[PDB]
């Protein structure tokens, strides 16, 4: 997959 | 710049419940996502929980899910990890930490850590330490901390007036599941009639505080 | 699943550079990673960001002979003029959805650093703890390199065994190591015998002080 720009929005 | 200081660890009899705290500064705290981050004695580390910027959305590693909570307060610019029903396997150091993500893009890309504090989960009970004088070009002395459970205790000399030549040492872990250790510090041999010699220990788990003058 | 792999352990010679490697798991073989370096004793400390492109995001401090580098699913940290304070253990950490993931972490060893001999102190029982019905003899250790002892206590020439706790040595600022060795006796014992010693073995050669009422 694709990592989120951010783990915990 | 950013600073990140925990607070709140200690000992715990497995079952119970300890809130831990991390105060931070130098940034505006609402625009970061929070962390929680671990590390059992001789392991690795590993992530505990994170929350969002706005507190609106927490989340845990496995290990610990119906177990912890994570908040955060935005007006005193802490986050918190809250412990229940605790377990022997959850004794670590815990550190706060603040991961950036992709943004950022330079500086604003770092990640910080704080300093961590120790929780020990555990049925063996507190004891404060016996601290004993060491006597006497240059001449050593120094402060017996003995018996003492669990970590940490700290030593300074003259209430921090002293620093050159000190030299702490790590704690032995007795069979009997008490520690000592020993501060030593070097002088010159001629001031020793002179000067006065203070080791100040302090064990914050049992609020035992001793000074201990040592003279030869 | 996301999983970083590293390596338990890595070793280089002073002065020379190394290089850590930390693998992605198939699948997030574009994902960004972060270096952390975490000294014996203490917390964390930030090193840089290394994405598919390389790249970084050095932390504050963070010297020049510190550089990242990426290929495929690997990850790289280079270390170049090796110092004993490089002695660390040495983390990748990335994320997914709403999780961390960290490396196991990879133990660098600086080698051929210069032996140096211990230096020994050792202290009789206190006054106060012979009138708390107690004696403790405490050999402290330190400014030694590489970081293994043997130490060996005698009742005046007889070796003593009971009532030894010994620390394992441990790296301190300085970047040589220390160790302590207590031995506990009752006040009798402690006045009985003519003096006691602490024989501390470092590298084949042996340093001993003695101690007597």
């Amino acid at each position: 997959p694709l990592q989120p720009e951010q783990p915990f929005p | 710049e950013v600073q990140l200081l925990e607070s709140g660890g200690g000992l715990v009899q497995p079952g119970g419940s300890l809130r831990l705290s991390c105060a931070a500064s130098g940034f505006t705290f609402s625009t970061y996502a929070m962390s929680w981050v671990r590390q059992a004695p001789g392991k690795g580390l590993e992530w505990v929980s994170g929350i969002s910027g706005s507190g609106g959305s927490t989340y845990y590693a496995d290990s610990v899910k119906g177990r912890f909570t994570t908040s955060r307060d935005n007006s005193k610019n802490t986050l918190y990890l809250q412990m229940n029903s605790l377990r022997a396997e959850d004794t670590a150091v815990y550190y706060c930490a603040k991961f950036s993500g992709k943004d950022c893009s330079g500086t604003s890309c770092r990640d910080y850590w704080g300093q961590g504090t120790l929780v020990t989960v555990s049925s063996a009970s507190t004891k404060g330490p016996s601290v004993f004088p060491l006597a006497p070009g240059t001449a050593a002395l120094g402060c017996l901390v003995k018996d003492y459970f669990p970590e940490p205790v700290t030593v300074s000399w003259n209430s921090g007036a002293l620093t050159s030549g000190v030299h702490t040492f790590p704690a032995v872990l007795q069979s009997s599941g008490l520690y000592s250790l020993s501060s030593v510090v070097t002088v010159p041999s001629s001031s020793l009639g002179t000067q006065t010699y203070i080791c100040n220990v302090n064990h914050k788990p049992s609020n035992t505080k001793v000074d201990k003058k040592v003279e030869p | 699943q996301l999983v970083l792999t590293q390596s338990p352990s890595a070793s280089a010679s002073l002065g020379a550079s190394v290089r850590l490697t930390c693998t992605l798991s198939s699948g997030h073989s574009s994902y960004v990673i972060a270096w952390h370096q975490q000294q014996s004793e203490k917390g964390p400390r930030y090193l840089m960001k290394v994405n598919s492109d390389g790249s970084h995001s050095k932390g504050d401090g963070i010297p020049d002979r510190f550089s990242g580098s990426s290929s495929g699913a690997e990850r790289y940290l280079t270390i170049s003029s090796l110092q004993s304070e490089d002695e660390a253990d040495y983390y990748c950490q990335t994320w997914g959805a709403g999780i961390l993931v960290f490396g196991g972490g990879t133990k660098l060893t600086v080698l051929s650093q210069p032996k140096a001999a211990p230096s020994v102190t050792l202290f009789p029982p206190s006054s106060e703890e012979l009138q708390a019905n107690k004696a403790t003899l405490v050999c402290l250790i330190s400014d030694f390199y590489p970081g293994a002892v043997t130490v060996a206590w005698k009742a005046d020439s007889s070796p003593v065994k009971a009532g030894v706790e010994t620390t394992t040595p441990s790296k301190q600022s300085n970047n040589k190591y220390a160790a302590s060795s207590y031995l506990s006796l009752t006040p009798e014992q402690w006045k009985s015998h003519r003096s006691y010693s602490c024989q501390v073995t470092h590298e084949g050669s042996t340093v001993e002080k003695t101690v007597a009422p």
